[PDB]
């Protein structure tokens, strides 16, 4: 957040609502929310954006994006699957047992074509919790099997 | 045509024979006449010489020729797990 001194702001000192992304503070909502309108004195407008040059857009697409997996290769493959080696025959048995335990649940409100034990979110519930567990069952069982793929012997 | 049945089989279920088996069980009349069958592929009868007559030999190293293979593509064995991309996206 930065300021911008008003001065007078009582009648005709200068048009702020020009520049980029004026006239802020619907209702009572204004950053921390207690400011609203008058914000610091005679509403000072507060704008801020960023910029990027030619060497800062390829530094930051080398150094960091979402994490750093620069410098090395094949260490942070192998490395999280040897620390996990142990966890991952856990994981995939340990959220095996989760993945039907709520199938075992909610899918049996709905099962004649009448109703019964009256679903109304249930058949929703473990639709949307299982569809990433099953999705991570096919990224690890390719993880797992490209490793110790791929030459090496 | 019968020749060319029998002894088919006769590669994996019997590990060796005399030429008394061959003159009996496939029913052969003149001597010699199996030398010719033994001319290209090496017939040292002693033990078992097959896969002349009746098919051909088991050769080694299967790769690209139909669907899927052993030893050096894992890309098509892995194209079984990459076959979800297009069908996800």
């Amino acid at each position: 957040d930065a300021f911008r001194l008003i001065d007078t702001g009582a009648l005709i000192n200068n048009l702020e609502p020009r520049q980029t992304t004026s006239n802020t503070g619907l209702l009572n909502k204004a950053n921390i929310q207690a400011l609203i309108h008058g914000l610091n004195r005679h509403y000072y407008s507060l704008n801020i954006d960023y910029h990027k040059t030619a060497k800062e857009t390829k530094m930051l697409m080398n150094l960091h994006k979402e994490q750093w997996q620069s410098g090395l290769k094949m260490y942070d493959y192998e490395e999280k699957e040897e620390s996990n080696l142990a966890a991952t025959k856990s994981m995939v048995k340990i959220a095996e047992q989760y993945s039907k335990r709520i199938e075992e649940e909610k899918e049996l409100t709905e099962e004649e074509l009448k109703t019964r034990y009256v679903g109304r979110q249930d058949p929703k519930k473990h639709l949307s919790e299982t569809a990433d567990e099953t999705l991570e069952n096919n990224i690890v069982s390719v993880l797992t099997a490209g490793v110790n793929s791929v030459a090496i012997k | 045509a019968i020749r060319d049945e029998i002894a088919k089989n006769t590669e994996l279920s019997y590990d060796f024979l005399p030429l008394s088996n061959i003159k009996a069980l496939l029913f052969f009349n003149n001597e010699k006449e199996t030398e010719k069958f033994a001319l290209e592929r090496n017939w040292p009868i002693v033990n078992s010489k097959v896969y002349f007559n009746n098919q051909s030999k088991e050769k080694a190293d299967y790769e690209d020729e139909m669907m899927h293979e052993e030893d050096q593509k894992t890309n098509i064995i892995e194209k079984a797990m990459d076959y979800a991309i297009s069908i996800e996206n």
